[PDB]
RNA sequence: UCUGAGAGUUUGAUCCUGGCUCAGGAUUAACGCUGGCGGCAUGCCUAAUACAUGCAAGUCGAUCGAAAGUAGUAAUACUUUAGAGGCGAACGGGUGAGUAACACGUAUCCAAUCUACCUUAUAAUGGGGGAUAACUAGUUGAAAGACUAGCUAAUACCGCAUAAGAACUUUGGUUCGCAUGAAUCAAAGUUGAAAGGACCUGCAAGGGUUCGUUAUUUGAUGAGGGUGCGCCAUAUCAGCUAGUUGGUGGGGUAACGGCCUACCAAGGCAAUGACGUGUAGCUAUGCUGAGAAGUAGAAUAGCCACAAUGGGACUGAGACACGGCCCAUACUCCUACGGGAGGCAGCAGUAGGGAAUUUUUCACAAUGAGCGAAAGCUUGAUGGAGCAAUGCCGCGUGAACGAUGAAGGUCUUUAAGAUUGUAAAGUUCUUUUAUUUGGGAAGAAUGACUUUAGCAGGUAAUGGCUAGAGUUUGACUGUACCAUUUUGAAUAAGUGACGACUAACUAUGUGCCAGCAGUCGCGGUAAUACAUAGGUCGCAAGCGUUAUCCGGAUUUAUUGGGCGUAAAGCAAGCGCAGGCGGAUUGAAAAGUCUGGUGUUAAAGGCAGCUGCUUAACAGUUGUAUGCAUUGGAAAC
């Protein structure tokens, strides 16, 4: 919503993103890839959730299987 | 225009008083010049340690109380001292 | 968005502050006749007026009382 | 609120709530720690931090606390004097709900809190719903009366079996309880005082 | 009587220097998953961005004319208020934009000040005059209004007589001061006040209580000024300042003052940091630390500043005035096109920005304010109720009995077996929660007012003072809570982790692919680090992740580190200012120590106690730190 260009990497097996869409980016710092600082929060605005996962969801965003 | 009068300072549902001597133009829980003693609208008995020493001083001096305030002042006496002190 | 006791005393401060600039200009050109032509005869009407607007509040009363001791260090100084 | 399967974590730190009751069972008589990964070496050696936290889970299970519960009661006892060791044992045995079963009107710990929860519990003057109240040796913690006839008095009313710092005077189900317990009544399922080290560390 | 925990990580292995990361707390928090309730508290950190709509300061007929309405044959009785007048609208509420300096904290001197109402005490409250609102009529308009001419009232306004005391001077005394200078007279000169209302008695005349007024007197509160000390970063900002420095006479200000003026001069500040840049409301305090201190200035409380932006002024005791006035700028809106209206940083709410922060609520019932004799009246302050796991605290999803082992799931030590697992199934019990029934408060354990009783002043009457009786008043509220009230386990468990730091491991799938990660690092076809499953562990109506602050970090080391070989001794010297410095004697007492007094607002801090079922919380008493003044000590 600034100015600033940041490089930040898709946490998880899987992606939605489109080249144009809108994401609600979190704090981290990857340390394979130099640059990147910062993570996608999973599920929450126009980027989908992380189906296919029962294990740590509430990080990656997905609903309760019930 | 010092004014002995009342200041809220207890919770939610359960108020709790304190008498003293206070200017008119300074709002109500705020700052004050000297303590005279607490109130409490539940003690059953005895609900207001009054001090009985700088509250004549300052009512000497002039100061108005409140209908509240004077309610107080007139169960355990204090009215009376300070009416016969006047005469 | 207005309130009819501000309205009220805006209209009656208007016709206050014409009879008090009519006191006030009294004394300024009652000071200066007197300074002008000195003579201790002035000097009372310029008692008169300065203590009856100091009371009125229309002059603050400090200002009156300067007037009147530097007015009468004059009278001296020429007697 | 509290677990449902005590029978496991009394297995698997090895001392149950002292008759044994959940580790005799009727089946197997296990005593190793659950799960499949039970019957396995690396036994000993465990670190200090290991075996702190073992103890101190001890300590808050004998009594169903929760952890938060536990840091306000220390945080409270740690100031006053000095060497306190002789308070907070008090303290931590003065809860509402385990002087009843000490009474000996329950069968189990966790169905006395259940019973106070519910309202079938007096004290000297007033009444107890909330089964935390920090108890002093000296009230009158008389029981109730139309649970004196419900379906479950009979080992309720059986309570000649009793610690000597709960008295009684039985049959007339006065319940009070004087002379504090000593350690001996504190059996060696939790006796030690470097647990009160380890909450020294994380609670100030 | 205080009072401090470490570990992982460079190497084939070791020691040291050294950086990074973690174990703990904390917030005005946000996001993901999940979600039952109650007691407290918090809740636009961003756009001081713009605002629809509705509310947020009025009151007195016991100041005054008139008008209107209801009764009355009338005289008149009662009620109501547009307007004149008094008082309050400068309090209270909000926001932190600006501000690096007497803004603020602290201690002070105001011989350099004000203060309406309030306190005490002391003289008066007599008599006249001229006007204008409301109203009528006319012009101009849809209306807001505006203009013109007449009519009235006073506690509105303006003269006059009168000064107990006042103010300004004159005459010499007094007591003097800190330099200007104050303090007190005795006499004199000069100057200067106002208004009545309500009620009772009295044939009347007259008298009286009370409210109010003028002139004073005492204090106190509140406001204003000056000064010492403390209070950010930066020299990769070295000169700045021409009303700036001083004197003179004058003007102005509540007051001193280049605050202003005319003249005379050339100074003032600055390396002990001026000036400039950037940033920021300050403080009591919040979080953290063994401590020294670091950090943010949530809530609330003191002080300052601001009210779309920038200026000016009236009224007033007090404003250069948030919801008063005038002007300009910008912006929006209405119009019948001539003219106007506007300021939510008051309570909600809308749009927008944001990762993100709530009712377009009820009542003055309690506390507080303004006006009133009371009746009262007005109070988005305030008190409640909504909303939100936002934080702290508390309670629940059940109790007993129950297989040397139901089914299912996972491993099978290829029949046996384990493990989930008293978990379950099943038999009984209870209802904090949940659904009916009956009762039902606390706050209003106050109260103002109005008939009585008594005292009490003055007394010829009325008001004030205590007791009893009454009207007695609730938004919360048929709410908290209570009872043998019906039904019934019925209405309630999620999240992280399991290679080490760090409590807790196996199988399946994948095969340097897909993915994890706070650090070391896991994955190249036998992965306890990935995905799934089973088990287990850490928490719990909360759990993780992210952001920020502190500790750990002795990792800017005054307390409390180093400079040969690890970062670090200028290439060396002459050296001003600064820092340090031989021995003895005397004085003073600036440091230093100690006694007395004042102050350091309240809340918070620590200890004790009380009250809420205990707690959280609230109240209660205690509890320092520094500064100034005064009296001593004399070792350095
Ligand atoms: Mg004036
Ligand atoms: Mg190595
Ligand atoms: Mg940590
Ligand atoms: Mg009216
Ligand atoms: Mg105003
Ligand atoms: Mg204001
Ligand atoms: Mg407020
Ligand atoms: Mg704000
Ligand atoms: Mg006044
Ligand atoms: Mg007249
Ligand atoms: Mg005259
Ligand atoms: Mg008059
Ligand atoms: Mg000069
Ligand atoms: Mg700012
Ligand atoms: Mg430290
Ligand atoms: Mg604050
Ligand atoms: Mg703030
Ligand atoms: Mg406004
Ligand atoms: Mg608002
Ligand atoms: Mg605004
Ligand atoms: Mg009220
Ligand atoms: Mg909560
Ligand atoms: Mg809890
Ligand atoms: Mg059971
Ligand atoms: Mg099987
Ligand atoms: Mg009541
Ligand atoms: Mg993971
Ligand atoms: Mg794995
Ligand atoms: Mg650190
Ligand atoms: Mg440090
Ligand atoms: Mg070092
Ligand atoms: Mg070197
Ligand atoms: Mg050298
Ligand atoms: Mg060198
Ligand atoms: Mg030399
Ligand atoms: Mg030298
Ligand atoms: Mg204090
Ligand atoms: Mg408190």
């Amino acid at each position: 919503t600034n100015g600033f260009e940041v490089l930040t990497y898709i946490p998880g097996e899987g992606h939605n993103l489109q080249e144009h869409s809108v994401t609600l980016l979190r704090g981290g710092r990857v340390k394979d890839l130099p640059g990147v600082r910062y993570h996608i929060v999973r599920g929450t605005l126009d980027t989908v959730g992380v189906e296919k996962r029962r294990q740590q969801r509430s990080a990656y965003g997905a609903k309760k299987p019930k | 225009m010092v004014k002995i009068r009342l200041m809220r300072m207890g919770r939610v549902h359960y108020p709790t008083y304190r008498i003293v001597a206070v200017d008119s133009r300074v709002k109500r829980d705020g700052k004050y010049i000297a303590l005279i003693g607490h109130l409490n609208p539940a003690l059953k008995e005895n609900k207001c340690k009054i001090d009985e020493a700088v509250a004549l001083e300052w009512l000497n001096k002039g100061a108005k109380p409140t209908d509240t305030v004077r309610s107080l002042f007139s169960q355990t006496g204090l009215w009376k001292k300070f009416v016969e002190s006047k005469k | 968005a207005n309130i009819k006791s501000n309205e009220k005393r805006l209209r009656q401060n208007i016709k206050r502050n014409l009879n008090n600039k009519g006191q006030k200009t009294k004394l300024k050109t009652n000071v200066k006749n007197f300074h002008k032509e000195i003579n201790l005869d002035n000097l009372g009407n310029v008692y008169s007026q300065a203590d009856r607007l100091a009371r009125k509040g229309i002059i603050s009363t400090n200002r009156a009382r300067r007037l009147k001791s530097r007015n009468v260090a004059v009278l001296n100084k020429t007697q | 609120k509290y677990t449902g399967s005590i029978f496991k974590r009394s297995r698997r730190l090895g001392f149950s709530l002292l008759e044994n009751n959940k580790e005799f069972s009727k089946g197997k008589k296990r005593k190793t720690i659950p799960g499949q990964h039970g019957n396995r070496f690396r036994s000993s050696t465990m670190s200090g931090y290991a075996q702190q936290l073992q103890e101190k889970q001890r300590m808050q299970y004998m009594y169903g606390i929760t952890d938060k519960q536990f840091r306000r009661l220390f945080r409270l006892v740690l100031k006053q004097r000095g060497n306190l060791a002789v308070n907070l044992f008090r303290v931590l045995e003065s809860r509402l709900d385990n002087i009843v079963y000490r009474m000996g009107f329950a069968p189990t710990r966790r169905s006395a809190r259940q019973l106070v929860n519910h309202g079938h519990v007096l004290l000297n003057d007033r009444t107890v719903d909330t089964p935390s109240i920090i108890l002093n040796p000296g009230d009158k913690v008389r029981l109730k009366a139309k649970t004196i006839k419900i379906p479950i008095v009979k080992a309720a009313s059986e309570s000649g079996v009793v610690s000597p710092f709960v008295e009684t005077n039985n049959k007339t189900f006065e319940g009070t309880y004087v002379r504090f317990p000593e350690r001996s009544e504190l059996p060696a399922g939790i006796n030690e005082s470097y647990v009160v080290e380890w909450y020294k560390r994380l609670v100030k």
